[PDB]
């Protein structure tokens, strides 16, 4: 089974630098180049970095060259990134992919393709400093009642939330961050239930912001009476 | 495949 | 400088196929891969070399590249296959190149948002702020307008809104709107509501609630 786990990378200060790493397992490593690939916030796919399997020869987008170094050591199945001299338009999603290079007689002519790519890791470059959010109950002052949790005043991005522990999952709606005026993050996360489970059936929203190490619970319950 | 050659040449 | 070009949007109905073109000069001689990227998740390799399919990846989903046009087609389109699509070729210029991506839209019928209003909560007003949330559920197409209301006010620009991606299941859209006040600002009022407009809906549809009332 083929996997990829990228670890390093978050909030830095444009000027700084960051190092991504990519730990791979599950395949044979010495025959697989492996590569970078990012995706800045809402905007498409684009190539950064490759590493070629055993002659140690590197390869970069113009995008990207001089200030971003790719290295491997296939005696530990692991593929970094040393991202130097970091730019607001280096902010994306930053995937790790195996890639697949394939037989030509001469050049010219070339199929390459990633065949498994990492979960991805958000690297935020920003002046902004972190800062935990804050987590509210939504909940109303006919038979469909709404329920949620804001998470408000947050930085950098991304938050998580679960209902119940992950028991419940039908009619959850995780918001889409807006940032707001202020220069800080709020979402918002629902679920529709029945009215006449309130006060019966109890619901709590489970916040993970894993960037400032906040993890909260909130009840979300109408205000008592 | 170029066996995990990224470029040749 | 070489390009791959995608159209940036492609609706369907259910059932039917989708067709997701890619182009650029001399594609011909070029090997596409396709990758389908759902909300939130990695991209995903749906097509290899043209019109190869990886194993896991249902036959309903092929390749195809005939000129300077690749080709990605799923045929009898389902809910779950709203996603970005990204063509990816090689040039000399570049290196690796991908398209722009296009986005795939399920076509369904109307359905008329579910509204629903939350005052802020007494421990927020602690900090001084005051959020007010509208949340629009379950309707169908994205185009929906809220207004804010307070004591019968029109409100203009201190509000924002997010609306997820279509649903995977039965391909609606859902939108949370905030309205932000100061403490002192929100005390200084007593009706909070949000109206809506969707044409799905033969009036407007308001929520309210009055400040303080549990």
């Amino acid at each position: 089974e083929v996997q990829l786990v990228e670890s390093g990378g978050g909030l830095a200060q444009p000027g700084e630098s960051l190092r991504l790493s990519c730990a791979a397992s599950g395949f044979n490593f010495y025959t697989y180049a492996m590569t970078w690939v990012r995706q800045a916030p809402g905007k498409g796919l684009e190539w950064v970095s490759a590493s070629s399997s055993t002659d140690g020869t590197t390869y970069y987008a113009d995008s990207v060259k001089g200030r971003f170094t790719i290295s491997r050591d296939n005696s530990k199945n692991i593929l970094y990134l040393q991202m130097n001299s970091l730019k607001a338009e280096d902010t994306a999603t930053y995937y790790c992919a195996r890639a697949v290079v394939f037989t030509d007689s001469s050049a010219y002519y070339y199929s390459k393709y990633f065949d498994y790519w990492s979960q991805g890791t958000l690297v935020t470059v920003s002046s902004a400093s972190t800062k935990g959010p804050s987590v509210f109950p939504l909940a109303p002052s006919g038979g469909t009642a709404a329920l949620g949790c804001l998470v408000k005043d947050y930085f950098p991005e991304p938050v998580t939330v679960s209902w119940n522990s992950g028991a419940l999952t039908s009619g959850v709606h995780t918001f889409p961050a807006v940032l707001q005026s202020s220069g800080l993050y709020s979402l918002s996360s629902v679920v529709t239930v029945p009215s006449s489970s309130l006060g019966t059936q109890t619901y709590i929203c489970n916040v993970n912001h894993k960037p400032s190490n906040t993890k909260v619970d909130k009840k979300a319950e109408p205000k008592s009476c | 495949n170029t066996n995990g050659s990224w470029h040749i040449n | 400088s070489y390009e791959l070009t995608q159209p940036p949007s492609v609706s369907v109905s259910p059932g039917q196929a989708a067709t997701i073109t890619c182009s650029g000069d001399k594609l011909g001689d070029k090997y596409v891969s396709w990758y389908q990227q759902r909300p939130g998740q990695s991209p995903l390799l749906v097509v290899y070399q043209d019109n190869k399919r990886p194993s896991g990846i249902p036959e309903r989903i092929s390749g195809s590249n005939s000129g300077n046009t690749a080709t990605l087609t799923i045929r009898g389109t389902r809910a779950m296959d709203e996603a970005d699509y990204y063509c990816q070729a090689w040039d000399s210029s570049t290196d690796v190149v991908f398209g722009g991506g296009t986005k795939l839209t399920v076509l369904r019928t109307v359905a008329a948002p579910s509204v629903f209003i939350f005052p802020p909560s007494d421990e927020q007003l602690k900090s001084g702020t005051a959020s007010v949330v509208c949340l629009l559920n379950n309707f169908y197409p994205r185009e929906a307008k809220v207004q804010w209301k307070v004591d019968n006010a029109l409100q203009s620009g201190n509000s924002q809104e997010s609306v997820t991606e279509q649903d995977s299941k039965d391909s609606t859209y859902s939108l949370s709107s905030t309205l932000t006040l100061s403490k002192a600002d929100y005390e200084k009022h007593k009706v909070y509501a949000c109206e809506v407009t969707h044409q799905g809906l033969s009036s407007p549809v308001t929520k309210s609630f009055n400040r303080g009332e549990c």
